[PDB]
């Protein structure tokens, strides 16, 4: 459940 | 003053980072001058595979190597970063939305505190609370073997032998031919400012970019075109495999914090001759490390959780005032005895005057611009 | 089989692969159209360049069937041939149609000689046949394939219509984008293709792993494919080895119904040259790009369309090995390569030519000896006009041939030989310096030409190391000036009525330029079609003055026909750049025809500059077929965008290097082939052997660096390799 998790990027709030 | 201690073996829950976005860039000249929104020191990658068989010597030019960085008056200055931030401010007219503003290397050292001993990862930082934001600056070694100097020089030599000052389509042949005798210089760098975050914390990090791999989009975010050049000893057995895995983990952390998608390694031999070059994508490094060494592979997720916990602790234990005219506070962070120690700098300390009412942490122009808002 | 292709097959066999032509499927007795968007059996392609002279010429006078009676039948055959070529190639991004324009004066001299011969020697046979018929139908003139003729305008209109029809009809053409550079754009077809490729490389956004294909029957294309330094390159051409076996059963004439084709793979040729051009112990670093450039220069020196070949270098596809052997021993004694991005190193060239002149008399003697042996084998098996041989008096196999050569072929006194000797040699060196630039950087000079009918001897090439070679580019001739300078009086019907009075009337001021009879020098050639025709050289000033005198009498149509043009770009309404181009070019402000848009490679696989079309294209318009036959439907411009196209000027000199990010294809040659090419190891049946040859096309992998001992991934790859071997 947690060992197979890869560090990834997430969408973040941005301006333009 | 506030005093806090944190155990580097604690783990948080954050697993992902906000997508890094370039907000600016600047170029630092050989005489400690900051050119904002200027790419005079941005290099372009060019190293054909056929050149790896030319037996390039990475020790050449060591005697005429010009280390301008060691002669800098403020080697770890935040002045250029703050000027880039301020140019972005003036473009938008509003205070930028971030909680911690520092350098990429400072964050990388803070994260690696959880995997390296203090004798290896020396951390000594000054954190200043201004306008509701944390500005972190590392105080230099201030100290002022031949093999160690050569090893440090070989990275700059590899970056000189594998990059061009101008795009390949704009470079005459004679420049490429005389590249092997070019003088290696340290100190003139190109730095990109990147807005990212972990968990609930939003950071701004300045990263020294080595080269552009494919091409540069003028006026656009160029993170996907940047690459990170590193030089290392050639691997010959499984022990060197593990050593390289730890080094690759460190480089992956460095590139992941800011979103550099390409990593290039020059493997050299005992005679400082470039044996080979290998290319990695920072997205596949965690999976490769897991498939080759699970102990280092899980360290990626452990590092992201530790990074989130560290940022949350720093935001919680440091009081921030959103008023630019409020009292500025200065703190000192040190990694020792398996703990991160944070302690406010008192007025009796000799460093209080420099950090609070001087241009050691924050330049005068940046703080007066922030006040004028 | 031509000697060039026999040499290529014997020396580099694994560059030749067969084209897989996918026949249309059949069901319910209805022919299913070929799916263009389907996967290509040969391999995916991005850019296709057509040298249209290699399509119109087979269509005009095919050897399979009698030639078409009318011009419309020729255009229908052109449509069919182009459609077949594109169905077997299937570009995914770019199509370039290059029709020969006004060539430079160096090419115009050879064109003038060719048309003069193909007129006079053809009309003598026509007169013989007519007399034979009378004692007891008119052939179409091949000189109509020349810029300035009405047939070229008809072909340009037909090509534009066919392209619009394919883009607006075929769903597999939505992402294609077609550039038509007809005869109104100066330059040859291959010169245009080379310039296009050079401009494409100069883009920073250019994909280094673009796959290119060129169509054409010219044997220079191979070398030109090497001159691009884009290793993902191949040549599509007609299978000559099948033509060899065609002479003899239903399948044999089925191959007549559809002629098989061939891929000549350039990456495999580079693999061959990597072992072929290796010289050990150089005082400088050995670069394969520079060695390939030297090989290409030597190949063009051994033979080209702009200078007569040296007496010792009788034929190309041979004596290329002679020059390679000389180069392999000259190079260790020099400081650098003989060429640098289209520039000659004159000291190195002089060293090469001195070594060539040292062994010239020996090769003359051996050529005579083998000619005598061949004559013995054949025996065992068994002047104002006319044809005259200057070589028989020269006696090149006998001592003292220098003076005899010069006196016989130039009619000068011996005391005046040296002044001639130093002139011709210089004009020859400025020749090769021209030719190389013409194929590496663009046309050095539109007006330069070699003012002699003969080449100097090999021994005469000395004393030019100090030569300072410069060219004035000038401007190309107009189509009418090019016509007046390549056509005889017998082919003057192509020109307007005004100009044809300067070809035949005895009172015309340039009547001396158009003799109905001229001498022919065989120059030692046995066959008659390759003899040297001693035509007088056109005086540019006199010809230009005379023709511009006749311009004011031309009508509006001819004067419009005498205007230089620019290429055009045609795209479908589903293209990536359709909205941007239409918005920026066909808006209210852009309607002034003043704005251009410069676009780069990443978005749609093509870079350049496009502007509002000059052929009257408009949105919400109609396209009508210009052929009165075939029931070809009218079109709508709502499914098409047409623009005026031009190349982005090169920011700097093009470098003969491999670009950053280039991932090579899967290597084809094993160690045995490389060893045989390196160490000169030597071991009808080739036609079947070519079919089993298959060459992977496109990048193989993600990384541009091959595994090499001392790396992490290399360590694991070699560990797995050793595990698999054991
Ligand atoms: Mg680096």
């Amino acid at each position: 459940d947690e060992d197979n998790i890869i560090p990834t990027y997430e969408v973040g709030d941005g301006d333009d | 003053g506030v005093s806090a201690n944190l155990f580097v073996k604690q783990r948080g829950s954050t697993t992902a980072l906000k997508q890094p976005k370039e907000i600016g860039f600047y170029s630092r000249t050989k005489d400690e001058e900051y050119l904002i929104s200027d790419d005079t020191n941005l290099n372009y990658y060019y190293l054909p595979d056929a050149e790896l068989d030319r037996k390039l010597d990475l020790s050449s030019g060591f005697q005429k190597f010009k280390d301008y960085y060691k002669d800098f008056e403020d080697r770890c200055s935040l002045r250029g970063l703050l000027e880039t931030i301020e140019s972005s401010e003036r473009h938008k007219g509003k205070k930028i939305n971030a909680d911690i503003i520092t350098f990429r290397g400072i964050a990388r050292k803070l994260i690696s505190c959880a995997f390296d001993s203090p004798s290896f990862n020396t951390v000594d930082l000054r954190i200043v609370s201004f306008n509701g934001q944390l500005f972190i600056k590392e105080v230099p070694e201030a100290v002022n073997n031949i093999n160690q100097d050569l090893n440090v020089f070989t990275g700059y030599k590899f970056e000189t032998l594998a990059t061009l000052s101008n795009p390949l389509q704009y470079t005459p042949r004679e420049v490429i031919e005389k590249r092997t005798k070019r003088i290696v210089s340290h100190g003139d760098e190109y730095i990109s400012v990147v807005r990212t975050g972990v968990g609930n914390c939003k950071l701004i990090l300045g990263a020294e970019v080595d080269c552009i791999f494919d091409f540069k989009e003028n006026g656009r975010d160029n993170l996907k075109h940047y690459a990170e050049l590193k030089c290392t000893q050639q691997v010959a057995n499984i022990s060197d495999t593990h050593k390289f895995e730890r080094k690759l983990f460190r480089t992956w952390l460095q590139c992941f914090l800011v979103g550099i998608p390409r990593i290039i390694y020059g493997f050299k031999d005992d005679h400082y001759v470039l044996k080979t070059v290998e290319e990695f994508s920072t997205e596949e490094v965690p999976v490769l490390l897991k498939n080759n060494n699970p102990q280092v592979g899980s360290a990626c997720l452990e590092a992201i959780k530790w990074y989130g916990l560290l940022t949350e602790w720093l935001l919680k234990m440091i009081p921030r005032d959103e008023d630019p005219h409020s009292q500025i506070r200065a703190f000192k962070l040190v990694f020792e005895n398996n703990h991160l120690r944070l302690s406010e700098i008192e007025e009796s300390d000799e460093e209080y005057s420099g950090l609070i009412d001087g241009e050691h942490i924050l330049s005068n122009g940046f703080k007066e611009w922030r006040k004028s808002l | 089989v031509p000697s060039f292709f026999r040499w290529l097959s014997r020396k580099y066999p694994k560059i030749i692969s067969p084209v897989l032509e996918e026949q249309p499927q059949i069901v319910d007795g209805v022919i299913l159209p070929l799916d263009y968007s389907a996967s290509n059996p040969n391999g995916e392609l991005d850019n296709l360049y057509l040298d249209m002279n290699g399509i119109v010429h087979p269509c005009s006078h095919p050897e399979n069937k009698p030639p078409p009676e009318t011009e419309d039948e020729m255009l229908l055959a052109v449509f069919e041939y182009t459609n077949r070529v594109l169905n077997m190639a299937r570009p995914r991004k770019v199509l370039v149609m290059a029709v020969d324009g006004v060539a430079p004066r160096a090419k115009m001299n050879q064109q003038r000689a060719r048309r003069f011969r193909s007129a006079r020697d053809a009309q003598i046979e026509n007169e013989a046949r007519e007399e034979i018929m009378r004692q007891r139908k008119k052939t179409w003139d091949s000189n109509a394939i020349t810029p300035g003729t009405p047939f070229m305008d008809k072909l340009a209109a037909a090509l534009r219509y066919w392209t619009a029809f394919k883009l607006a009809t075929d769903p597999g053409w939505k992402n294609l984008q077609v550039i038509i550079s007809d005869a109104t754009v100066p330059g040859e077809g291959e010169h245009k293709i080379m310039n296009f490729i050079r401009s494409q490389r100069a883009d920073p956004e250019y994909n280094p792993n673009t796959t290119h294909c060129i169509y054409g029957l010219d044997a220079d294309l191979i070398f030109l494919g090497l001159a691009t330094h884009e290793p993902h390159f191949k040549i599509l051409r007609e299978d000559v080895f099948a033509q060899d076996n065609r002479k003899r059963k239903q399948f044999l004439q089925k191959q007549n119904s559809e002629q098989p084709f061939l891929w000549l793979h350039i990456n495999v040729l580079r693999e061959y040259l990597s072992a072929e051009l290796w010289v050990p112990g150089l005082p400088f670093t050995f670069d394969l790009e520079r060695a390939i450039d030297d090989w290409v220069f030597m190949c063009f020196f051994c033979g080209n369309d702009f200078l007569p070949h040296l007496p010792c270098l009788d034929v190309r596809e041979n004596s290329i090995d002679i020059l390679l052997d000389i180069w392999k021993v000259v190079l260790p004694k020099l400081k650098t390569y003989m060429t640098c991005d289209g520039v000659l190193n004159l000291p190195s060239v002089e060293t090469l030519l001195q070594h060539l002149g040292s062994r010239e008399g020996d090769i003359f003697k051996t050529r005579h000896i083998q000619e005598a042996r061949k004559k013995e084998a054949f025996e065992r098996r068994k002047p104002k006009n006319g044809v005259f041989d200057t070589d028989e008096f020269v006696k090149l196999f006998e001592p003292g041939y220098h003076e005899r050569y010069y006196t016989a072929k130039f009619h000068v006194t011996p005391q005046d030989i040296e002044q001639l000797r130093k002139d011709m040699v210089k004009c020859y060196i400025e020749g090769v310096a021209w030719v190389l630039m013409y194929y590496y950087q663009g046309c050095a000079s539109w007006n330069w030409f070699y003012p002699y009918h003969y080449a100097p001897l090999a021994t005469d090439f000395h004393g030019f190391s100090h030569l300072e070679i410069k060219f004035e580019e000038g401007t190309p001739f107009l189509p009418y000036e090019q016509l007046m300078s390549v056509l005889p009086a017998a082919s003057g019907h192509a020109l307007p009525k005004i100009f044809r009075s300067l070809m035949s009337e005895p009172d015309s001021e340039i009547i001396d330029f158009y003799p109905e009879e001229f001498p022919i020098d065989m120059n030692g050639k046995k066959m008659s079609w390759q003899g040297i025709a001693l035509l007088p050289f056109i005086d540019q000033d006199r010809l230009l003055t005379a023709v511009r005198a006749q311009y004011p009498l031309l009508s509006d149509a001819e004067r419009a026909r005498n205007i230089r043009g620019e290429p055009v770009l045609l795209i479908s309404n589903k293209n990536a750049n359709y909205e941007r181009f239409s918005k920026k070019l066909y808006s209210k402000e852009n309607n002034n025809n003043n704005v251009v848009v410069k676009f780069q490679h990443f978005k749609s696989g093509l870079s350049g500059i496009v502007s509002k079309d000059v052929e009257g294209f408009e949105l919400n318009g109609k396209i009508v077929c210009p052929i009165q036959g075939g029931s070809l439907p009218n079109l709508s411009t709502t499914l098409i965008l047409k623009m005026s196209y031009r190349l982005i000027p090169l920011p700097s000199r093009n470098k003969s290097i491999i670009l950053n990010g280039f991932i090579p294809s899967e290597p084809v040659l094993t160690a045995y082939d490389l060893d045989s090419i390196m160490y000169k190891y030597n071991n009808w049946n080739f036609g079947n052997d070519l079919k089993q040859n298959i060459v992977p096309v496109g990048p193989k992998g993600i990384t541009q660096y091959k595994p090499r001992t001392g790396g992490y991934r290399a360590f694991f790859y070699f560990a797995e390799l050793s595990r698999n071997n054991v």
